[PDB]
């Protein structure tokens, strides 16, 4: 049995420039028996580089592929926001396979303000017993921005979830759902609902409410 | 108990992939005197096995081996075996004085000392050969990596879903050579060409593909490439050549060019059977252009004739002489220098039709009076090269066949005629 | 051509039975390699086996102690995996894929890779998701689906329609031990009394 041990990680890099992922193996591997392989949150993975250096069919000239004896580099040269996905190097040839742990690659992008929506719950959620209110985060990079819900100016703890989507391929952004989950008589008996969003390059923390029977 | 050896040659057995279910050792260092219908061969294998971590010994019989009277040599002795051993090995001529022991890894050969353990892993091969002259030649396979030994995995679940072709596939000398012609929708130029072969039998599973990888551009004609079979290695490696039949430069779309594919997996046992399986996947690429990937299968046939004469290379030398004193100088031979501490040069006449009367020349190093062999003066000079002379000829084409060798270095052999 | 058509989206119990299908097409079945590579929510791609078409011939990571049970028929190009054991840690995405050429038996690199199938093992039931509507107001709706303690499900909008607009948001593990996500599509704010946006959950049933 064979290891291998994936160094860098996370990069977290500007929109463009060479970025060397590493990846050791404990043995003397073949030259030839490497592979390297991108894998797009949500999808499947698919080869970069299989003789080690040999890029497959429809790779772009970005991914280069170095290596010999047991340090194995790729390099993907010129960066941009379609190129998000993890990477992970394989070998092949022995019985047992090994894959290395991956490499999550970010792609930088101007401060971008966040633009808030506030959803209360829905009447036919109601007639379930359950009140739910979404507070809608559509765009912004820097991932970092804290939503803190309100009821009649009273800081609501441990009744919220928040969701996160991965940076996107087409912009480098992200995206936040905020889900307070009240009670049904919890949500009948106060008047307001505001969710707070203190985020970077707002320079002011951005409060949307509404008043419950509008 | 066992034979002392004398001028041994010890192989480095390296497996490549897995194991089909053969294990398959060549030996090219046996001598096998030409023009001689009365040199027989006896010879015994020595097998070490590993069963749980204590060594092991098998010893076989196979006998004296006539040469132009038979090419399988199946063992008729076991006694360091199990139940029947001697239907697991096969002792096979190849051409040019060179054996090939195959033996069947799905099947335990030994068990004597436990039952239930399947650790048998097969660590070296040594093989005896019995010389006309006496000599005791050995050889000493050892295995660089030993693989252990997994019995009986049910292989008899052939299949026939492949195009099938009215040609068969022969194998002599365990070398296959098959011709298929295939049709092809790209061109020449844009083809990018690819082959795997896959050989199924009673339990043998090859898997020959080219480590060339594919085709990185098809000429017009004669494409060569190297071809690597799973299983034991061998000289010669296997080869496979894609010869173009198509003047194409821009193809026109629908016709499919012709192309000749000839293919020779070495490393081919007999233990396929008779009406075995061939499989062959070739398949052209690009850019995911067209050349969709095929198969065409056929059955695949042993000969049980040699391909050649087991005869070994033998550098023919003329000797226009005069009245009776006529003198050949033997060189040296190729992987021996002056420190050697045994060297043997052996000789007698061509077509021998006595045992006991013609194989009398001898000589070594201390040595140099032959027992019984008349008119032959046979002088270790300097320089440490050998000097054969010799007398009472005239008017009759005697013909010598001389043999030299040395501890670590590679049997070779003379003919020398002696005319006029 | 080549095709890898994953099967199934299965929530299996802590007795494990399980069954993929992974269709294959588009190329000889029977020369080219089939590999299985699981993907668990623990950060790694881990291979576990792989099968050859023509003789049977497969093989098993050794991690998994003799779990893995590949087979396959060739009537129809699929190849059918079986890891029933007693699944403890063994809820992971196994992926079908295919050697990208040739190789001698599975040393080639993965080259066409499936759909993957997510299998999920727990002692819980299967519980219905719940839809509602995320009304609008400034320039943009959703939809929420909560409740739901099997994994896999997906959210479509408008039949297919609004690609650069859409956003489906991960899952969150409640206290309760279920699971709850949001999509949401960004509108023009000016064309809502015209267009009517339509959100079609499909997991269980299929609702607007
Ligand atoms: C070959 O040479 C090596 C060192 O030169 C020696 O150790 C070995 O014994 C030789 N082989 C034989 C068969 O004597
Ligand atoms: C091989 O072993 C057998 C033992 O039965 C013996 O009779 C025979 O002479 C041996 N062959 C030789 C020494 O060439
Ligand atoms: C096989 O490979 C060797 C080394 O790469 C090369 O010299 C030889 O020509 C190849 N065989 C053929 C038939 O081309
Ligand atoms: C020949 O075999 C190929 C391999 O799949 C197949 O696609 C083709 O249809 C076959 N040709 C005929 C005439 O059946
Ligand atoms: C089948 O095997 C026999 C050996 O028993 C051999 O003589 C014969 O040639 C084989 N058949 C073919 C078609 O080669
Ligand atoms: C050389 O080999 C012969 C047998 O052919 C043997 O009688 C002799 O003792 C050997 N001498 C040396 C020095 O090895
Ligand atoms: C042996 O027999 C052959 C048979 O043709 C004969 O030509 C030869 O002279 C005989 N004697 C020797 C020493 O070869
Ligand atoms: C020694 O080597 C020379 C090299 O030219 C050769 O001519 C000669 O025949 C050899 N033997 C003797 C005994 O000189």
């Amino acid at each position: 049995e064979i290891v291998l041990t994936q160094s860098p990680g996370t990069l977290s890099l500007s929109p463009g420039e060479r970025a060397t992922l590493s990846c050791r193996a404990s043995q003397s591997v073949a030259s030839k028996y490497l592979a390297w392989y991108q894998q797009k949150p949500g999808q499947a993975p698919r080869l970069l580089i299989y003789g080690a250096s040999s890029r497959a069919t429809g790779i772009p000239d970005r991914f280069s592929g170095s290596g010999s004896g047991t340090d194995f580099t790729l390099t993907i040269s010129r960066l941009e926001p379609e190129d998000f996905a993890v990477y992970y190097c394989q070998y092949y040839g022995s019985s047992p396979l090994t894959f290395g742990q991956g490499t999550k690659v970010e792609i930088k992008r101007t401060v971008a303000a966040p633009s808030v929506f506030i959803f209360p719950p829905s009447d036919e959620q109601l007639k379930s017993g359950t009140a739910s209110v979404v507070c809608l985060l559509n765009n912004f990079y820097p991932r970092e921005a804290k939503v803190q819900w309100k009821v009649d100016n009273a800081l609501q703890s441990g009744n919220s979830q928040e969701s996160v989507t991965e940076q996107d391929s087409k912009d480098s952004t992200y995206s936040l759902s905020s889900t307070l989950t009240l009670s049904k008589a919890d949500y009948e008996k106060h008047k307001v609902y505001a969710c707070e969003v203190t985020h970077q390059g707002l320079s002011s923390p951005v409060t949307k409410s509404f008043n419950r029977g509008e | 108990a066992l034979l002392v050896c004398q001028y041994t040659i010890q192989s480095l057995i390296h497996l490549t992939g897995e194991d089909p279910g053969f294990f398959n050792v060549e030996i090219p260092e046996f001598p096998f005197y030409p023009t001689c219908n009365v040199c027989t061969a006896d010879v015994n294998v020595t097998i070490n096995f590993d069963v749980g971590g204590k060594k092991h010994q098998l010893d076989l019989d196979f006998g004296q081996l006539t040469p132009h009277t038979k090419a399988v040599y199946q063992p008729r002795g076991a006694f360091g075996g199990s139940e029947n051993a001697t239907n697991l090995f096969l002792l096979e001529l190849l051409g040019a004085g060179e054996l090939a022991l195959t033996m069947r890894s799905k099947k335990l050969p030994i068990n004597v000392t436990t039952g239930e353990e399947q650790q048998v892993s097969l660590e070296s091969v040594d093989v005896y050969f019995q010389d006309v002259f006496g000599t005791m030649w050995c050889h000493h396979a050892e295995m660089q990596n030993p693989v252990y030994l997994i019995p009986e995995t049910v292989p008899y679940i052939k299949w026939d879903n492949c195009n099938s072709t009215n040609i068969t596939a022969v194998v002599r000398a365990q070398g296959l050579d098959v011709t298929l012609p295939l049709s092809l929708p790209t061109s020449a130029q844009d083809s990018n060409f690819s082959v795997k072969t896959e050989m199924l039998g009673n339990e043998i599973d090859i898997e020959c593909i080219m480590e060339d990888g594919e085709i990185s551009q098809v000429l017009p004609g004669d494409n060569k490439f190297n071809i690597t079979c799973s299983g034991y290695e061998s000289h010669v490696p296997s080869g496979g050549i894609l010869t173009s039949t198509s003047p194409v430069a821009t193809p026109i779309p629908g016709t499919g060019y012709a192309y000749s594919l000839r293919l020779t997996p070495r490393p081919v046992s007999r233990f396929l059977g008779n009406n075995s399986i061939l499989y062959v996947f070739y398949s052209g690429n690009g850019p995911k252009a067209s050349g969709g990937d095929y198969c065409i299968q056929s059955n695949i046939v042993f000969s049980d004739e040699i391909p050649a004469s087991q005869d070994m290379p033998t550098n023919t030398t003329d000797i226009t002489y005069v009245g009776d004193n006529a003198t050949y100088s033997v060189p040296m031979v190729t992987s021996e220098d002056a420190n050697s501490p045994n060297v043997t040069v052996t000789a007698f006449w061509a077509w021998p039709n006595n045992t006991e009367t013609d194989f009398k020349c001898k000589w070594t190093l201390t040595s140099g009076t032959p027992s019984g062999c008349e008119n032959i003066s046979g002088a270790f000079a300097s320089n440490r090269t050998f000097d054969i002379t010799v007398s009472g000829l005239g008017t009759a084409p005697k013909t010598l066949i001389i043999t030299r060798t040395a501890t670590n270095a590679t049997t070779t052999t003379h003919k020398v005629i002696f005319s006029k | 051509q080549v095709q890898l058509v994953q099967s199934g989206a299965e929530l299996k119990t802590p007795g494990a039975s399980v069954k993929v299908s992974c269709k294959a097409s588009g190329y000889t079945f029977t020369g080219y390699y089939i590999h299985w590579v699981r993907q668990a929510p623990g950060e790694g791609l881990e291979w576990t086996g792989w099968i050859n078409p023509n003789s049977g011939a497969t093989r098993y990571g050794q991690k998994f102690q003799g779990r893995v049970t590949l087979t396959s028929d060739t009537s129809s190009s699929t190849v059918y995996m079986e890891v029933s054991n007693l699944t403890s840690d063994d809820s992971a995405v196994y992926y079908c894929a295919r050697e990208l050429s040739y190789s001698i038996r599975g040393t080639g690199p993965l080259g066409y890779w499936g759909l993957g199938t997510l299998v999920t093992v727990s002692s819980a039931s299967t519980k219905g998701p719940s839809v509602f509507p995320l009304a609008p107001s400034t320039a943009a709706l959703g939809c929420l689906v909560k409740d739901y303690f099997p994994e896999p499900v997906t959210v479509s909008w408008n039949s297919g329609a609004l690609t650069s607009g859409v956003h489906t948001f991960p899952a969150v593990l409640q206290s309760s031990g279920l699971y709850s996500l949001s999509s949401v599509v960004t509108v023009p704010s000016s064309s809502l009394g015209t267009q009517t946006y339509i959100c079609n959950v499909n997991h269980k049933p299929s609702n607007t």
